[PDB]
């Protein structure tokens, strides 16, 4: 693994010799692109080069097969050929047949390691927010009170992890009746004794989340796990579902989930406990 | 303006290999 | 002026090689 | 008028010659 090299044809810069098979393998470490490029090319010419010629495989296609005798056009540079690869490995052959009736000096090639911008060479950009590149790789970055998940390129908001234990309570969604925020996985964990069964109330007022798409599937989800038992997911202007429900179960799981964009009033439910 | 004529053929091809050996 | 012509054709075919060595 | 065009690719190379004597 290298950041730089050297490709020189046999006894270069004299001629090279018949009937010779040379091959060089180019490795740059990940996160890089090689760009390839000639200042020397004097090479017997051959119609599709098929007598002497020097080849450039990338992946396991051809980048190009160069052969006969070329200046450069730029006096501000020695450059010929040059080929730009999106990978990090490269693979150059030199081949000669039978015989040479002039003098050929072959050819001198250069390569650099060349930065992968993955924040902007592609058509996605793999941060949910801010994509920051550096030489050799890059990394997501989030706004204030956002976090980053364990894949490295979502952010969204802490909002776990508060237990409830009280017989009687209120819960809300984040900034609630502010916008809740974007891109966010909340969960909410209601735990009473044995003998009691939650049971969740709200008004049909208090209910803003962002409604559903053209096929009816929400984007932005709440949803009531009672162990096997299941309620929602809920989205929409206005709670769609039973405005008392009777769980049946003294443990309850509230899981509201967001995507990255569409943020609306949110929601605000109660809860309370009913014997068995 | 008006652009060059085709260019000339190219040079005649080299010189074969040996041939092969004999008895 | 105007812009450069194309390439020609090929050349002949070149002469016949060498005759082979002994054994 | 404009430059003519490069000249064409050489020719095809000669066929092999006979076979040779034998030592
Ligand atoms: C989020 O906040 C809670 C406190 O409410 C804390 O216990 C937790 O470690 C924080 N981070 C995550 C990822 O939950
Ligand atoms: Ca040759
Ligand atoms: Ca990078
Ligand atoms: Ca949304
Ligand atoms: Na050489
Ligand atoms: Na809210």
């Amino acid at each position: 693994p290298t950041m730089y090299g050297e490709i020189l044809s046999p006894n270069y810069p004299q001629a090279y010799p018949s009937e010779v098979e040379k091959s060089w393998d180019i490795e740059v470490p990940e996160g890089y692109g090689i760009h390839l490029y000639f200042t020397h090319l004097d090479i017997e010419l051959s119609e599709n080069c098929a007598y002497d010629s020097v080849q450039i495989i990338s992946g396991d296609t051809e980048e190009g097969r160069l052969c006969g005798q070329r200046s450069s056009n730029n006096p501000h540079s020695p450059i010929v050929e040059e080929f730009q690869v999106p990978y990090n490995k490269l693979q150059v052959i030199f081949k000669s047949d039978f015989s040479n009736e002039e003098r050929f000096t072959g050819f001198a090639a250069y390569y650099v390691a060349t930065d992968i911008n993955e924040c902007t060479d592609f058509v996605d950009v793999p941060c949910s927010h801010f994509c920051n590149n550096f030489i050799g790789g890059y990394f997501c970055s989030c706004p204030p009170e956002y976090f980053l998940h364990d894949d490295m390129k979502n952010c969204g908001v802490n909002c776990s992890g508060d237990v409830f234990t009280a017989l009687i309570g209120e819960i809300a969604s984040p900034n609630y009746p502010k916008p809740y925020p974007e891109n966010s996985r909340c969960e909410y964990q209601i735990r009473l004794e044995k003998g009691f069964q939650v049971v969740v109330t709200l008004r049909r007022e208090d209910f803003d989340v962002e409604a559903a798409d053209s096929a009816g599937n929400c984007l932005d989800s709440l949803v009531f796990v009672a162990g096997d038992r299941q309620f929602g997911p809920y989205c929409g202007h206005g709670f769609p579902g039973p405005l008392n429900i009777e769980t049946k179960s003294n443990a309850l799981d509230i899981i509201f989930q967001t995507d990255l964009t569409g943020q609306k009033k949110g929601w605000k439910l109660r809860y309370h406990g009913d014997p068995m | 303006g008006p652009p060059g004529p085709p260019g000339p053929p190219g040079p005649p091809g080299k010189l074969g290999p040996p041939g092969p050996p004999g008895p």
